[PDB]
């Protein structure tokens, strides 16, 4: 026999005595060593003192897993470990102070999400995401990227959508206090006010322009006439304005960051535009600085705290 | 009841639905009209993303309402 | 005898005890039924 540690979270370790004539699977169920599936493997001498991830098979491991990850999905650990074996081999260059990802395995949407997360104020609820985020900001982003893939139900190499990725991650953020109040005005019907909370308070699909949302957008009224919809109140640390990709000018100092999507609905590529002392276009490991930027933009992020309209 | 769905080309689709229909059920009806696989479809109501597992009732969508159909992006 | 952001006598009844029961999911021993409240909105 040898001594090893089992874990679900790599924080709480459980000392185990393993029979060296039986596989890890027979003693622990599904078992992983640094992302590698060792379920069907017999213990090796050099495994002494090593930490193994295990699928929860008792009340202790199940509570620890839920407290760390905030999911009961029995596939989560397997999907996370499968992703981590790839994301450990990616490169995470510092690009003028932000952790990016060198292009690999169709990861441009994931790199764009990672760059955006470092520029908006967000508190993750699951300790797994809080812990991995801090490592990612320091340049050790493999665990964070593998968690993003697992939470978003994405495989390494799968094409993806930044808006969708941010939406799924926002479900695991403390947006409880985020609030949006909208008004829709029809000259016939009168005025209808809607309040949205949490994730729905920080997302919009149909215009990239925060200023246009504040000024008003024309929408159909079910009476058959056009109504005006405008933002009455916004209480959130940011907003994400999205639209189907279209040519758009990004003006220095008027936004936080943005997603550029080139290509079509079968296959495209993301770049990340950020407003610093000038405009930065981050393309994986590559950085280009320019005084102006026009391209096919699909997401724009703006800083907020509390906005109240002056429209009466 | 009937709702309208506006596509990326500006084409308006007319569907027959019930308040208890899930967003998944409305996507199935768009695939009957237009042949678009549900997994590509993203339905938007006045800027708000409608989610799988919710109902048209959950979003207070009424007769003669207009939805917008957009498509998932495929970035690598 | 005595949420994910951090906020009886021996489930429906604990749910019974402003947020309707139907939006509440309760988690004990890392399993859906310290208990954990998960919300469906
Ligand atoms: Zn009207």
């Amino acid at each position: 026999t040898i001594k090893v540690f089992t874990t679900v979270d790599n924080i709480n370790l459980h000392t185990q005595v393993v029979d060296m004539s039986m596989t890890y699977g027979q003693q622990f169920g599904p078992t992983y060593l640094d992302g590698a599936d060792v379920t069907k493997i017999k213990p090796h001498n050099s495994h002494e003192g090593k930490t193994f991830y295990v699928l929860p098979n008792d009340d202790t491991l199940r509570v620890e897993a839920f407290e760390y990850y905030h999911t009961t999905d029995p596939s989560f650990l397997g999907r996370y470990m499968s992703a981590l074996n790839h994301t450990k081999k990616w490169k995470y260059p510092q690009v003028n102070g932000l952790t990016s990802i060198k292009w690999a395995d169709n990861n441009s949407y994931l790199a764009t999400a990672l760059l955006t997360l470092q520029q908006i104020e967000l508190k993750f609820n699951p300790p797994a995401l809080q812990d991995a985020y801090y490592r990612a900001r320091a340049g050790e982003a493999a665990n964070f990227c593998a968690l993003i893939l697992a939470y978003c139900n994405k495989t390494v190499g799968e094409l993806g959508d930044v808006r969708e990725t941010m939406s799924y991650l926002f479900q695991h953020a403390n947006l409880d206090s985020c609030k949006r109040v909208l008004n829709v005005v029809c000259k016939t019907c009168g005025q209808q006010q809607t309040t949205l909370k949490g994730v729905e308070a920080v997302m919009y699909m149909g215009t990239l322009s925060y200023e246009q949302f504040k000024k008003g957008v024309q929408i159909p009224c079910t009476c058959g006439k056009q109504a005006t919809k405008y933002l009455v109140q916004q209480e959130s640390p940011f907003v994400m304005m999205s639209a189907p990709p279209a040519q758009y000018e990004l003006k220095h100092g008027t936004f936080t960051c943005a997603s550029e999507y080139t290509g079509n609905y079968q296959c495209g590529h993301y770049k990340h535009i950020t407003s610093k002392e000038t405009l930065y276009c981050i393309n994986g490991a590559l950085l280009t600085k320019s005084s102006e930027y026009k391209g096919p933009i699909t997401d724009v992020f703006y800083k907020e705290n509390s906005y109240t309209t002056t429209i009466k | 009841m009937q709702i309208f769905v506006k596509t990326l080309t500006g084409k308006t689709i007319t569907l027959e639905v019930e308040p208890s229909d899930t967003i998944e059920n409305v996507k199935a009806k768009i695939q009957d009209k237009e042949g678009i696989p549900p997994d590509q479809q993203r339905l938007i109501f006045a800027g708000k993303q409608l989610e799988d597992g919710r109902t048209l009732s959950d979003y207070n969508i009424q007769k003669e309402s207009t939805l917008h159909l957009v498509l998932r992006l495929r970035g690598g």
